[PDB]
């Protein structure tokens, strides 16, 4: 046990890291590679930094005594350790739908700015990684508090979880199971990231002077930053500056506890008292858990920066690249189309799960590329073309008949194909989850796997039907709508 | 409707 020693395994880290994408065919030779290294130096370090003699139940009381005196609601809810979602709120009393049951005064809040006037000032103002990435600069926040014994934020910090299940808590074995699937460039990114992010301020902490007063001067390790930027990214927000002229990053003290269910935002700042404030998503009875509607996220969101899997998820999409090929004759024609209409020659568009299966944006790109040089010129030329490119993402207005058909042939096509991408079938997946026991985590991962194809397959079947439609106009000779 | 929504957990670049 030497610092000489870590020294040496964290430059290591630092230069293999650093090294660009050995292209996607050895991205998972490369994570078990940095994995590798991660865990030798987890082995030779003392987990987390600072750890708490109770239990996070025991802090709960002080976390309500603090805010209570800072202005914020205490009163209707208590913290329970819910077996599906941890701990999270349930109501005391009837709480009903749009009711305002919960606020935070801004003064609570861990943000970039109390980041900037805290023990960790002198080393942002110099860093240029901590002012260009706020939620790196609210981990470090995040670290230097909870190391500081009489911190503002203690009663915050103590109440915090002490792990999470974001993939970089994965086993190997876990994050094998997303082998070809789109979710685990995420999943490599991820790891990569961070080890490189380690390693870098291990460094940065031990050359630069303004770092001397921290308490990571004396202690930092692995555990810490994956805990911290793992708190970061389960947990932060974006609220209005002060003056509301900006934006900036925020964790939210209290209100962060509620777990998340399927419905609106009803979280919102309030600038004029400054504070957030959270009216009821739907009625609570008293003994019913309080949820809130995190956002309109993906499960592979959820999953790599969340740290959960959330079954029926009603935003659930997928990724699909297109692009026009510039061996297309008509190249110059389609490319200038889809500039008049504000969308790029190539682009990562969504697959949704619930209807329709594709965007306006989606449906005008598949349009124009699609398209005969007769209908590229009308979308180009005359007093109409502006108007022609108005509806171009409108499903009820086709370009032709004979258009729409061969759009939806070509996404029944595309889709089809990245199915045939996957290493496992949709009823391989569902044996796998019948059959077998598995931990929380292996079945995030078989979930997302399950999902990304089953998205696919409605979108098969959905762009079958409606190549189906669009022939029988054609064959009809139906009049095409006219706006 | 609401000013200033605020998405609990919303995604950054870690990049
Ligand atoms: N519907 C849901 N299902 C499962 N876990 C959920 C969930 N909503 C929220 N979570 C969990 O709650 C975390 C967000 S913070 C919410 C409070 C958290 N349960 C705690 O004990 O501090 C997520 O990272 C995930 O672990």
């Amino acid at each position: 046990v030497s610092p000489k020693e870590i020294l040496n395994l964290t430059s290591e880290l630092l230069q293999k890291c650093s090294s660009p994408a050995p292209g996607p065919g050895k991205e998972w030779e490369e994570y078990v590679q940095i994995r590798t290294l991660v865990e030798k130096i987890r082995k030779k370090q003392k987990g987390l930094s600072v750890t708490f003699d109770g239990k996070r139940e025991d802090y709960f009381p002080d976390l309500m005594k603090w805010a209570s005196e800072n202005g914020a609601s205490v009163e209707g809810f208590e913290m329970v350790n819910f077996k599906e979602e941890g701990f999270g709120l349930r109501a005391t009393r009837d709480i009903k739908a749009e009711e305002l049951f919960l606020w935070v005064p801004r003064k609570l809040l861990m943000t970039v700015e109390s980041a900037k006037n805290s023990v960790l000032g002198p080393l942002y103002s110099q860093d240029r990684i901590l002012q260009a990435m706020g939620n790196i600069a609210l981990a470090f926040h995040l670290l230097c508090e909870r190391a500081s014994p009489n911190s503002f934020w203690q009663p915050y910090i103590q109440t915090l979880p002490s792990e999470y299940d974001t993939p970089l808590y994965f086993e190997e074995d876990e994050v094998r199971y997303l082998q070809s699937t789109q979710a685990i460039h995420d999943v490599f990114s991820q790891y990569k990231n961070t080890a490189r992010q380690y390693a870098y301020f291990y460094k940065v902490i031990q050359t630069h002077p303004h770092a001397n007063k921290l308490p990571l001067k004396d202690s930092f390790t692995y555990e810490d930053y994956r805990w911290a930027v793992s708190s970061v990214m389960t947990r932060q927000n974006q609220i209005p500056t002060e003056d509301g002229s900006r934006v900036t990053l925020a964790l939210i003290p209290l209100w962060d506890m509620c777990n998340h269910t399927n419905g609106l935002i009803t979280t919102g700042y309030n600038l004029e008292d400054d504070r957030c404030e959270c009216v009821a998503l739907q009625d609570f009875r008293a003994g019913e858990q309080i949820y809130i509607f995190y956002g309109t996220r993906s499960n592979a969101e959820f999953v790599i920066h969340s740290g959960f899997f959330f079954d029926n998820n009603s935003h659930d999409r997928v990724k699909i690249k297109l692009g026009v090929s510039k061996s297309d004759r008509l190249y110059a024609m389609k490319a200038e189309v889809l500039a008049r209409a504000g969308i790029p020659t190539s682009s990562v568009f969504a697959l949704h799960f619930t209807e329709p299966p594709i965007s306006a944006q989606l449906l005008a790109f598949l349009r124009v590329f699609c398209m005969t040089e007769e209908e590229l010129k009308e979308h180009l030329l005359g007093d109409s073309a502006i108007d022609r490119i108005f509806t171009l993402g409108n499903s009820e207005f086709p370009v032709s008949w004979d258009n729409e058909v061969k759009l939806w042939t070509f996404l029944e096509d595309r889709a089809s194909l990245l199915l045939k991408t996957y290493k496992t079938t949709i009823e391989e997946d569902k044996s796998v989850l019948k059959n077998h026991d598995l931990s929380v985590r292996a079945k995030m991962a078989i979930k997302l796997r399950l999902g990304e194809k089953e998205i696919l397959e409605k979108a098969v079947k959905s762009a079958a039907v409606n190549r189906e439609y669009y022939r029988q106009q054609m064959e009809e000779k139906a009049p095409l709508p006219k706006y | 409707t609401l000013k200033y929504p605020i998405e609990h957990g919303i995604v950054t670049n870690w990049d």
